[PDB]
Formats: C-alpha cells, structure tokens, sequence
C-alpha cells in the first residue's frame, strides 16, 4: 500500500506539469540549472551556502513530538509542499543505471524498500539487518531470476516498477547542494543506491491510443475542476485563457467539450470572458477528483511523450509506431512485453536488441511465444538466471575501474 | 517551483575541511564556503576559506534521484539531479562537449557512456 | 466515552487444580487486582453461575458473601401469567439485573468497616477466592469416551465451549466484556495432556516435579474476560513452515490431516496484513480442534477453538471452501474479539460488521469474485427471508432507559441491552446485516479510506495496549459505534448519518415496484420508466439512489431517484439504433460478440433494467420485461446476480422450447458453476410445464451426451471425470434436476429412473484420486427426489406388494449404501445422511410406513453429530405431519437430557422452523399438559445455556405467541 504525499495526490503544479515542450521532453527528469530573474540569487557575485544541522534536528524533534502527542505509532507527515523539501529528514541519493527508464517517479511520489531474503535450508537464524527497508521473506522470486539460499537483495517497490537497489558509499568529495531563490543550502549525505533494470508493474500506453487519449481528457477534466475550487467568486467562474496557457497543445474546441456540461458562457465586452459554473451542477469533492486520475497514470503518459520525442529526434516518424530495433526499445513495447510475460502469456527475448546496457548486462523485453517444451522454458530460466546473477555481481562490486 | 539540486565535488583536502565544517554545524560556513557562477552558466569559482577553486558545471550521464525519509522504509522523492560542479586547484578562474561528464558517481558505473549505454540508431 | 462502571481493574490470576475425570470437577483460587472508584464501595459485585465458592478473602480477611441466582425461574414458581409478554419482559428485567451494569447483586462481598476505612485511605486491593466448579452443567465440557478404565486417560479431552458471556459460567468475573485486564494463568495438567489458553508459555518445565505438569500462560496484552478458554488433552503440531509460530492442537490419530488442512493459513495472514498494515498483533496463534462445538465458529484471543469436522484431509473436495471459509471467520473476528471491543451489547454491530466484511474481502481475493457476489446474494436471501418472516434486525444506539420500551422490533423479544434474549435466526441475521451495511459504507466511501480508518483504529489500539497501564487513560480499545463514526467522518465527512438512520436505525427491507414503461417505442417521450413502491407489514421507503440500465450496444445508463415515490423518470437516451442489421455490434461491452434480431426489435433499443447491480440497497425487486430480454440476458450478462435472477424470473412463467435451448446453451461454456445448478432447476420446472407441451426430448440426457466423453462415451458416460471442478459440481448436481423431470400421467420419470440406477452402477476405482463420495450422495438425493406419492391408492403400505416396482429398486440401492457406509464408512456418513433423508421422504409418500424407530435408532448417543442431526430433522417432520405425542415427549426429554449442546441447538432451531402443534390449528391438544412442561423447560432445566431457553422462547413464539394458550 503506497501513500503518496498530499501535493502528489492532489495533482498539484509544478510537481505534475500540465504541458511539456520539446525542450522539456528532452530534459525530462534532467532539469538544467536556470538563472532567476529576481531574488537574492538573481544578483551576481558569491552567495552564502548555509548549514542545516540545527534545522534538521528541530524538524525531527517536532515531528517526533507530533507523533507522541497523538500518542504514538505511525504518523503521516507529507501534507504540505514545504514538507517535501530536502532541507529536513533523513535522505538518500538514488542513481538509476538506466538512462531513460520505462517508468519514473515525480517529485512528491512515494516508494518502499523491501529486503527480499531467501531462507537457508534447515535452521535459518534470520535475515541480516539493513539500515533501510523492511525484511520480506520470499519463497517465490519477485524478479526474473531466483534468489539463492542466504541471499539478501534490496529493491525499490511502488505501484510503478520493481528494481533491485544496491547500497554504496557516497564519495568523500561529493556533497548535496540545495538551491532555491533565497539561498544555497548544503547537507552531508553518505548513502547512495545503484538501481538496476526495472521490472515494470504498470502499463505504458502507445501514442494516440485510446487509453492515452482518455488520460489526456481526464487530466484536463481534473485541472478544470481544481480551477473552479481555486475561484473565490460566487458563483464560481474561470477563464478560457488560464486553461489554454496550461494546455497550449489543445485546440479551444477540445476545451469547449469539457466545459459544456459543467459551465455556462457569459460574454462580457472585453477580450477576456468567463465560464460561470452551472447552479445545478455539483462540483466534485477533492477525493472524488483524486479517484479520477492517479499519479501512476500520469507517469505512464509522461514516459510515452518523452520517448515519442526521442524517436522523432532519431528520425522515426509516426508511421513507424515489421518493427524497427529502436522502436522495440520504446516503453510501450517493453512494458507490454514484460507484463504479458509476468502473466504467463508469453516469454521474453532476453538476449536481444532491447538490452538497455548494450553489453549483455540487462534484459531485452521483447515477446517470444511459449513454444522439447520443458527444455524451451528451462533455457529461458537459464538465460534469465545468468544475467540476473551477472547484474548482481557487477553493480554491487566495489572494484575501481 | 521545483527545488534545484546538484552535486558539488571538491579537492579532497578542501572536501575534508568543508566536511568538518558541515559536521560541526557552525553558522559561519555561510562565509567559509561560497559559490559564484559566471554568466556563461558553465564555469564558476568555489571559495573555501576565501581560497578560490576553479569550477566547471558538467552534466551527469545517469539520471539521479534524491529522496527523503522518516521511518527508513517508505521514501519520498525530493529532486532530480543530473549536474555536478567540479572544483579544481588549477585552471583559469575567469575563462575567456567538454561539459559532458562520462562516468557515474558510484564505482560500478564507470564509463557508462562508452560501455553501459546502448547507443541510438538513426534513420 | 467512559464506562459508567466503577472499580477499575488491572490483573487477574487463575489456578486450576485437581481437575477430575471421575466425579468430574475442578477446584481453583482466583486473585483480582482492583482500583476502586468511590468510597463506600462496599457490596462489591462479581458474577458467575454454577459455582460453589469455597471461601472469599481480601488480604487475610474473609469478608461477606452474597449469592443469588435470579437467572433461575420466576420468584413464584406458579406465576400463572404463562404467556410470552410477561415472561419476556420479566426475564429481560431479571437478567438485566443479573448484569452488574448498575448497582446490582450476584456476588456482593461486603467490605468490612476496617477495610472500608482502608478504602478511605487506599483504593488498591487484592482479592483471593477459593471456589470449585462441580460437574459443569452449562459452562464447560468434559468430552469422555465411554470406556472409563484406560481410554479415559488417552482419549478424553476437556475445554470450555460457550457463548460470548459464558466466562461467568466458568469462573467469576464482571459483566465479562469491556474490562481491560491482564492475566497470569496456572494450569494443573497431566504431563501428557496439554492445556491451551490465551497468552504465552511463560513458565513451564517439567513442573512441580511430583507426578504432573503445571502451565503458566501469561497474557500481558490487555484484554477482557470473554476471551479465555482452556482445551486440555490434545497433541501438539506446530504447522509452522512458512510463518514459524503457528500452533495447532488436535486429538491423536487425527494428526496428518492437519498437514493438509492447516496450510493456506499463511496466505490468509499475508492477506490480513495487506489489509491492516501491521503484524498479527500478538505473539502466536493457537488453534484447537474438538469433537463438539457449542458454536462451530468459536474464536477467542490468539486462539480459535472449534470442531473436528473441518479437517478436509486432502481428498474430500467439497470442503474446499468450507474449511478455510470458516478459518477466515476464525481469524477476522479474532482481531475484533481481540482489540476493538463493544462498549455495550448495543454497541457491537460495527465489530461483526468489519470482521465479516474483512473476510468478505478475503473471499474476493482468494477465490471466486463471482462466487463472492454469489455469497452476497445468499446474504440478501437470508436477510430478506428473515425480515419478511419476522420483524427487523435493528442496530440500536438507543436505550429504553428509565423502564421504557421503544421496541417495535419486540415482535418476539428484547434486544436493547442484551445478548441473551436473541435467536440464532436473529443473531445470524445480525451478522448478515453487518456484512451488508459495511458494503454500504463501501458504497459511500473509498476502500482506501476503509484501510485508512482501520489502520487508525488499530494504531490507536495497539498504541493504547502493551504499556504500564496508563491509569485513567487506557480504555481506547473500547472503539464502539459513536467515536468510530466520528473517525469515519474525520476521514471523510459525508452524509452517512442518513446511511445510519436508514439502515443502522431503521431495520426495514425495501421491495421495489420500479415499473417498466417503454418510451421511445417510437414514442415522443423518450426512454421512460416509473418508480413505485408500497408494501407494509414490513416496509421502508428509500428515495434518492440511482438506476443501472444496459442499452443494446451502449451506455450503462444510470438515473437518479427521489422520495415521494409516485414517480416517473427518464433514461439518458441511447442513439437511434436503427439499421441494426448493419449495426451488428456497435460495442456492447468491450469486444463481446452477439447478434440477435430475435427480440421485439422493431422498436426495442433497450436491453436490461437494473437497480444498483452492486447490490447497494437491501432489495427485493419486482418488475416485468419482455421475456426475450430475460433470455438474452441469460445469453450473456456480466453479473451472476443478473443471471440467477433471470433464472428465477424464467423459472416462474414461460415454456417455449427456445427457453430450453438458451438454458442448455448457458450450461455449456465457461460461465459459472452455481449458475448452472439453478439452470438445472430451471429445466426442472419448465419441463414439468411440458406435460401437454412435450416438444423437446426427455431432457438433459443429451446434456450428459454432448458434454461428457470419457473415451468418446459410446452411449454411457462412466469414468474418471474429475480434476476439472466445473464438471465436478455439474455432474454432482444435474441428475437431481433430471429426477425432477415429470409429466402428468403418473409423473413417469422411468427412463430417468433406470438411467440414474445405471449411473450408480458405473462408479470409479482409485483412478479418481478424489474419494468418489458426494457424487454418490447427490445421486442418492436424486433418488430421494424421485418422489412418488400416489402408489398406495387404498391401503398399499404394509408389505403388500412388497411395494412396487421401482420404489423397490430405489430401496435396494439405498439399502446397499447404508450397509456400505456401515462397512466402508466414507467421510462423516454423509451418504448415510442423504439416505436417511431419502427414507423419510419415502415415509412421506407412504411406501415404507410412517414409523420412526429407524430414525429413532439414529438419533441415539454414540453416533456422529451429522447422522444424529439429520435423524432429528426427520423425526421433527414425523411429529409434524404424523401426530406422535410420545416421541415429542421423548424429544423434549432429550432436549433436557443429553450432553451435546449443538444437537439441542439444532433440535430447537429446526423444530421451530418445522413445527408441529401449529398455533390456532390445535388438533393435537397442547393445552393439556404440554404448555405446562414447556413453560417448565423455559423456567427450569435450561440454566445450562442461554440459547436453549432462547430457543424455548422461539417455541412459545411459534406455538401460541402473544396470548393465553386457550387453557384458562
């Protein structure tokens, strides 16, 4: 059970962007350092880099006091955008070995660590203890390869993907710099994880599919409703200009479809007009808006349009998505291959062109049929086990190359 | 707005001094460590105890995520990191492709651009 | 918020000693740790029954002693007001006075003035009581194999069965619920015989080093008294392998059955903490199997103690649900017999609500989401049937405080403050409404929010547990209705207090005359249907809801509802579905593929009516469609609900052969199991309507033809037809409905007769790995459903024809199976049970004469329960139709006199379901002395258990309820 932060569940901006240009899709999850137009750090010259040690201890104390005053147990603290900052709490770094993963979490979303351990035969005294995560004793392997007896394997777990993680040490020269409009902030951090290839659990849609087109419509319907909740006029009213500014790739006629059932157009003698909420229309409550679009559905759409931009940059037009090798590496192709293989509908290519590492250290998510038939599935298990054990050895090794 | 975070790399003696300053938690670190960025957006000067180190903003090849926690089991993602400001003891403090970093920060991710990244086939 | 109950309590210690098997008694001393509340708390009351106290003591001071039993009869034994109403009210007031939830008395030790001045000084005391349970005559059980020489050592066991507040009947305590304490428990046991209670194995070696052992179970986790129970005698099996601490106790020579039985339990704990996001909030979990049950379910703290009928040892397929089904209850109620806890009897319903609903959630994600929905439909079956038999099942917060009644639901008896007034029909339906009202809370509120609520509940409880006893700050584990409701609305405040005052606080079932009209029948008005309802006796008016309609190939149209129910309403209209030879499938529901112009399809753009297919409102919906629409719904629909209700609607009226065709078509696919069983019974009714309209064949023989190829089956299907459990149930069911197929000449199922006899011939060896058992049983019940009432025209009862002819063949087969199961016996004598039902139905047609002495010889002591229980059902119908006074007297004497509780429970239950002596139809003259003995058995001989005299209350409900019995 994954409980995201309240600005994540409330579909808030700029945590969940409404529209991303071609530049933004190339820079998806790689935000470039951009100058401010105003504020302290818009000025030239050196700027102070401030410590956080008093602030970390104070916030951890207060959150513990809020826990003990009602009166213990498990408490949820991620209720505001201010609570999602890196200025407080215990932190990790997570470095993804994949250049462009099939599913990615946004700022504000939640994930777990489960410490998968397979018991030794006979008298197991238990799994070894780790600094992070909850121990899960598993008899069936949640990955493509099987755990060995006595093997502990850490992994990220959420509703998007499954991926093994490997605790390493942050280098002694490297620090975390938090940069805001008001100043530079610094914190010490020692724990960094190397994250392997993802095992996707949520399906990425194809471009202009029916699921993708339903998602854009519903996300537009979510954004319109929250604009009415933001409006303070009685009766509630919004402007077409505010929707078009957030959605420049939509025609006004497609926005006219979503507004005709809930609002009435009142024209005014100016080139700025209002959509007044219908008096007999009950505006849906917050948690009803939450059920319409989940954070996981947005990331599946976000992965598609970013990868679609990368294929257009590589010379592949819309008629290509009998299929080209790079089009097989698209997340709508890899995740549909993996989930059907997870459900027993087919098998995987594993040695093949959709290998994200390019050197034999990862899995190729391309469908092969289930079709001497006990040897066919055993050779699949042998090929899965070999690369899984090889990936475990390389990404956990402290060898200096 | 989204909080910007990036990795700062120092020479080891300066990293040890600033590390002792961070572990000490004294306020005057805001004077002991300053960062100045040039208008080109790629070069800079990192001053440790008024000592200038010539710095270069490079792009990390792997996407990196920084995540917060309270109970060390359920983690909340805070930021995306893809850039590193590298300070050197030599180099032009005011300099008149080379900002592409080729390696991971961690030990197994050495030479990811040349060895561990599948390259895109055009046309 | 707080208890209106003084003298807070912390700790208690038991010490059972000298447990006897010969005079069969128990001695023990208890000690109690009390913080009194106010001074002059002199006449301190505890409560028990059937307990001769040996001495009482507070700190080497034997103080005073008060011991009443008003749980016994009226203060005058000949109070001539021998009707219901006075007795109900008097007994209600009596046992309310027995409850210490007021200034009362059952065990009022008076504090001496010395110790009263100590109360003035210090309100902290200890209580040491010596006492001895006799032969327990309504609190415990000493299961004894009737050997007494040596097998009394190896072969007996000892435990406590009982209802909620039966801890009274075991050892003296409070009103036993809602007193948070902790316990140290000392157990004088045989070195072989292992005793299991709550808590933990805290102190046991070979103990006291003399001849026996002695167990310390300490429950540190703060609980109440009605969770404590001790089963003495079985054998240990840790059935751990996946979760390391799961503990099981069964009688010897029953053990490897657990090795099949017990597992899947790990999966259940996995499921429950996927729900709750905790661990199993204890140390360990303990499970005892026993040959008896006061109640089959029974579930206590860290421990579920229940019957040795639920083993289902690896070959016995039909308890594939039942076993783990009941295991699910014995976990879920466990938690809410653990921690969440009712502040009163009038506060419980949330408990059984969330517990049963949670194992409903289990039944979703374990097997059969369609069987889940089927289970919900059976819940509505039970509830609708009972509250149209009887009045409502209400969930009070409301008292009649101040000697007030406020009870329209006093159609028989009291409910407000008390468990021990109710019927098992009532208590069962209480749990059933509990399930369905939690489904209504789904219907207004997210499942995720339900997870949120329950996690907050158990967080606050487990926080409030396991500490140094926060003084004055500890009763947060009483998580009853009011603050629970508050926490719901804190999670999401919606208009759920209307949900309460509808369903929690107006116990009424709602029928529906949603009258089908047909606009856009090329009508100017467009797609309209009227809303209607009124039907009192037991009615209720629920307005604003919505309506679910399927178009031809189109939208699930949903439409609002209102109160002031003389209503006419519209539909969010379909398109002009025209040229539908071209509009073949414009997307019915996904990629479903169907084409019929067979309906009234000139102007029928409609397919199916529905109100709330997710079964929100407690409903009994009555309306009419075109029969085409019903049959086509039976061609396909995505609801088992819709499928079996069109099964019922087409069981009423029609007979085209197209109905038969679509029925058989429905039977031959992958659709559902029990759908096909009721479809068989559809064919039964409709082919019984084929007397003059025998258009189709002798039905369903073709179904065994076209569906069953062993080795292509040259005209007869025989062998090894298992491992595909669709076919298992289907072969198990179908020949019964074939034995129903009758057309009026002599109803003549002769082909079917001989065919079924041939089915009984061709049974399998051990090639079937599945114990070919229930298949025999229902073939036998098909023979029991070869009901032939009209052979003996004048006198042919009496060995005359050696009565003839096919009846005799049926007799041969059932005689065979009775002696086979006397020799083989396969699994509970289940075959013998179905046989006994068959022999009674043969007496109900006058072929083997109406003589009970067989069934009488199977109601005896040393048989199984199920045999005995079916014999008692049989002899009850015997005394119903035949007018045997003497065996009724015998029956009541055995209601008085037998050791097994559950037979008394079921005698009185189905005696009341199937009565003789029916009210105001009194030919067999109850007025003579039978009212007298029945009034006695209400008063006397029935202080063993509550529910026995609750059943006697049900007896006087049915037999001469609200009046003098027309004696004097």
């Amino acid at each position: 059970i994954i409980q995201h932060s309240i600005p994540a569940v409330e579909l808030r901006q700029p945590f969940f962007p409404t529209h991303m240009g071609p530049i933004k899709l190339r820079q998806f999850h790689r935000p470039p350092l951009k100058k401010y137009s105003f504020g302290a750090l818009s000025q030239p010259g050196p700027h102070s880099v401030q410590p956080l040690l008093k602030h970390i201890k104070k916030k951890a104390k207060m959150r513990e006091q809020e826990r003990q005053a009602s009166g213990g147990g498990e408490m949820f603290f991620m209720r505001t955008p201010q609570d999602l900052t890196g200025k407080d709490g215990d932190l990790i770094l997570a470095e993804y070995s994949e250049e462009n993963g099939p599913l990615m979490m946004q700022v504000g979303m939640a994930t777990k660590i489960k410490n998968y351990y397979k018991r030794k035969p006979g008298k197991d005294p238990g799994a070894p203890d780790c600094k992070y995560g909850e121990t899960v004793y598993c008899h069936t392997s949640p990955f493509l390869g099987s755990l060995h007896p006595g093997q502990l394997l850490q992994a990220f777990e959420n509703n998007l993907f499954r991926a093994p993680i490997y605790l390493h040490k942050m280098p002694e020269t490297d620090f975390l710099i938090i940069r805001t409009r008001q100043g530079y902030y610094i914190r010490e951090l020692v724990d960094i994880f190397v994250v392997g290839q993802q095992c996707p659990l949520f399906e990425v849609p194809g471009p202009n599919s029916k699921r993708a087109n339903t998602h854009i419509r519903d996300f537009l319907q979510v954004f319109i409703y929250r604009l009415f909740w933001k409006s303070k006029d009685r009766p509630r009213r919004i402007r077409m200009e505010d929707i078009k500014k957030a959605f420049p790739s939509h025609s006004e006629s497609s926005i006219r479809k979503r507004l005709k059932l809930c609002a009435d157009f009142k024209r005014t003698g100016m080139d700025s007009n209002w959509w007044v909420l219908k008096s007999d229309f009950r505006l849906p409550t917050e948690e009803e808006i939450r059920a319409m679009v989940s954070p996981e559905q947005c990331c599946a759409y976000y992965s598609m349009i970013a990868a679609e931009q990368r294929l257009k940059d590589a010379g592949y037009g819309e008629k290509s998505f009998k299929i080209d090798d790079e089009v097989r590496t698209a997340p709508w192709n890899t995740t549909r291959a993996f989930i059907a293989a997870m459900k027993g509908k087919c098998l995987l290519e594993v040695t093949g062109v959709a290998d994200p590492t390019g050197c034999g250290e990862g899995f190729s998510y391309v469908k092969i049929p289930n079709k001497s038939v006990a040897e066919h599935q055993e050779r699949y298990k042998e090929e899965c086990q070999r690369i899984f054990d090889l990936q475990n050895k390389v990404l956990s090794s402290t060898e200096v190359l | 707005e989204l909080e910007s975070q990036f990795i700062l790399r120092l020479p080891p003696e300066y990293a040890s001094t600033v590390r002792r300053a961070v572990q000490s938690g004294h306020v005057n670190l805001k004077d002991r460590l300053t960062i100045e960025l040039h208008p080109d957006g790629r070069h800079g000067i990192v001053r440790v105890d008024r000592v200038p180190l010539a710095s270069k903003l490079v792009d990390l090849p792997c996407v990196m995520e920084s995540l917060k926690t309270i109970d060390k089991k359920t983690f909340y993602k805070t930021a995306d990191i893809c850039q590193m400001l590298v300070s050197t003891v030599d180099g032009d403090l005011y300099p008149p492709k080379k900002f592409i970093w080729n390696h991971g920060i961690t030990l197994p991710l050495k030479n990811v651009r040349k060895r561990r990244f599948r390259k895109t086939a055009k046309k | 918020f707080e208890s209106p109950r003084p003298y807070k309590l912390t700790h208690q210690v038991v010490c059972i000693n000298n447990i006897n098997f010969q005079r069969k008694s128990v001695v023990g001393f208890v000690e109690l740790t009390i913080f009194p509340t106010v001074a002059n708390l002199n006449r301190i009351k505890l409560n028990s029954k059937q307990c001769r106290i040996y001495r009482v003591r507070i700190n080497d001071l034997e103080a005073a002693f008060i011991y009443n039993d008003p749980t016994l009869e009226v203060c005058h034994s000949e109070s001539k007001q021998r009707n219901l109403n006075y007795f109900s009210n008097a007994y209600a007031a009596a046992v309310s006075a027995v409850d210490p939830d007021a200034g009362n008395g059952e065990l009022c030790i008076k504090v001496p003035s010395e110790l009263w001045k100590h109360v003035d000084e210090l309100k902290v005391l200890k209580i040491h009581i010596n006492f001895s349970l006799d032969q327990p005559k309504g609190g415990l059980h000493f299961v004894v194999p009737s050997v007494e020489g040596s097998m009394a050592e190896r072969g007996a066991h000892v435990f406590s069965c009982g209802y909620q507040n039966s801890t009274r009947f075991w050892f003296p305590c409070v009103d036993s619920y809602s007193e948070l304490c902790t316990w140290k428990l000392e157990f004088t046991v045989d070195a072989a015989m292992v005793a299991v209670s709550n808590g933990d194995l805290v102190e046991t070696v070979y103990t006291h080093d003399m001849r026996k052992k002695t167990f310390h179970y300490m429950l540190t986790i703060p609980t109440a008294a009605s969770n404590i129970s001790l089963a003495i005698g079985p054998f240990e099996i840790l059935v751990d392998p996946y979760m390391h601490e799961v503990t099981h106790f069964c009688l010897p020579q029953l053990l490897p059955l657990l090795k099949h039985t017990t597992s899947y339990l790990h999966e259940v704990f996995e499921f429950y903490e996927e729900i709750l996001t905790c661990r199993y909030p204890y140390s360990c979990f303990k499970t005892v199997f026993i040959d008896e049950a006061y109640v089959e379910v029974a579930a206590y703290a860290s421990m579920s103690i229940f019957s040795t009928n639920l083993l289902h040892s690896a070959m016995i397929i039909d308890e594939t649900p039942l076993t783990r089904r009941c295991l699910a209850q014995s976990l879920a109620q466990q938690f809410f017999g653990c921690f969440i806890s009712r502040m009163s009897w009038s506060d419980e319903w949330v408990l059984k609500g969330i517990s049963g609903y949670i194992y409903g959630l289990w039944m979703k994600k374990t097997f059969g989401v369609n069987e889940y929905r089927h289970w919900i439909k059976e819940e509505l079956d039970k509830i609708v049937a009972y509250e149209l038999k009887t009045g409502g099942v209400l969930l009070h917060p409301i008292f009649g405080g101040g000697k007030e009644k406020d009870n329209p639901a006093s159609h028989l008896h009291f409910s407000i403050k008390h468990p021990h007034t109710l019927s098992w029909e009532y208590y069962s339906m209480f749990q059933c409404k509990a399930h369905l009202v939690m489904r209504l809370i789904e219907n207004r509120i997210s499942m995720e929010f339900m997870l949120q609520v329950f996690n907050k509940l158990l967080s606050l409880a487990s926080t409030a547990s396991s500490q140094k006893f926060q003084s004055h700050m500890w009763s947060q584990m009483l998580v009853s209705t009011s603050g629970f409701l508050k926490s719901i609305s804190n999670v999401s405040g919606k208009d759920i207090q209307p949900l309460i005052k509808q369903w929690v606080d107006q116990s009424g079932v709602v029928k529906f005359y949603g009258s089908f009209a047909f606009n856009r029948k090329r009508n100017v008005l467009e797609l309209e249907i009227k809303q209607d309802y009124t039907s009192p006796g037991t009615q209720k008016y629920v307005g604003p809801l919505k309506v679910t309609v399927q178009e031809l190939d189109g939208s699930f149209n949903h439409t609002l509802q209102i109160e002031e129910n003389s209503l006419k309403h519209d539909i969010p209209c379909h398109s002009k579905s025209r040229r539908n030879k071209k509009k073949k499938i414009p997307l019915m529901n996904g990629e479903e593929v169907d084409m019929d112009l067979s309906a009234m399809d000139a102007d029928s753009p409609l397919l199916w009516i529905r109100i709330d297919p997710d079964m929100s409102v407690l409903r009994k919906v009555e309306f009419e469609q075109a029969d085409f629409m019903w049959q086509y719904q039976l061609r396909y629909e995505r609801d088992v609900v819709a499928q079996q209700e069109s099964i019922l609607a087409l069981e009423k009226f029609p007979t085209p052969a197209s109905r038969l065709a679509l029925t058989d078509i429905l039977e031959q696919e992958q659709c559902f199991y029990r759908v096909r069983m009721s479809a068989c019974f559809c064919l039964a009714k409709i082919a019984n309507s084929m007397v003059s309209t025998w258009t189709g064949p002798p039905a369903m023989k073709s179904l065994f033809t076209r569906m069953f190829c062993c080795k292509s089956c040259p005209n007869i299907v025989k062998t090894n037809n298992f491992m595909s459990f669709q076919s298992y149930f289907l072969q198990k069911t179908m020949p019964v409905a074939m034995a129903l197929l009758r057309d009026v000449h002599n109803l003549c199922p002769k082909e079917v007769l001989t065919f079924i006899l041939d089915l009984i011939k061709y049974n399998d060896n051990r090639k079937n790995k599945f114990s070919d058992n229930y298949y025999r049983a229902e073939m036998i019940d098909a023979l029991a459903n070869s009901v032939t009432p009209a052979v003996s025209v004048n006198n042919e009862v009496r060995t005359l024809d050696n009565l003839n002819p096919d009846v005799r063949l049926i007799l041969e087969e059932i005689t065979r199976f009775l002696n086979m199961e006397k020799l083989l016996p396969s699994y509970r004598h289940t075959i013998t049970v179905s046989c006994l039902r068959a022999i009674r139905v043969l007496q109900k047609n006058g072929h083997v004469p109406s003589d009970p002495a067989l069934f009488k010889s199977y109601a005896e002591y040393g048989h199984f329960v199920d045999i005995r229980i079916a014999a008692l059902e049989a002899v009850v119908d015997y005394t119903k139709v035949d007018r045997s006074y003497e065996e009724l007297q015998w029956l009541l004497n055995m209601i008085q006199n037998d050791p097994v509780p559950y037979v008394r429970h079921k005698i009185l239950n189905m005696l009341t379901k199937n009565p003789p002596f029916t009210k105001n139809m009194e030919s067999p003259l109850c007025n003579e002395a039978l009212v007298d003995q029945l009034w006695k058995l209400m008063n006397s001989g029935t202080s063993h258990d509550w529910r026995l005299r609750c059943g006697a209350v049900d007896l006087y409900f049915t037999l001469f309820g609200l009046s003098r019995p027309s004696c004097l």
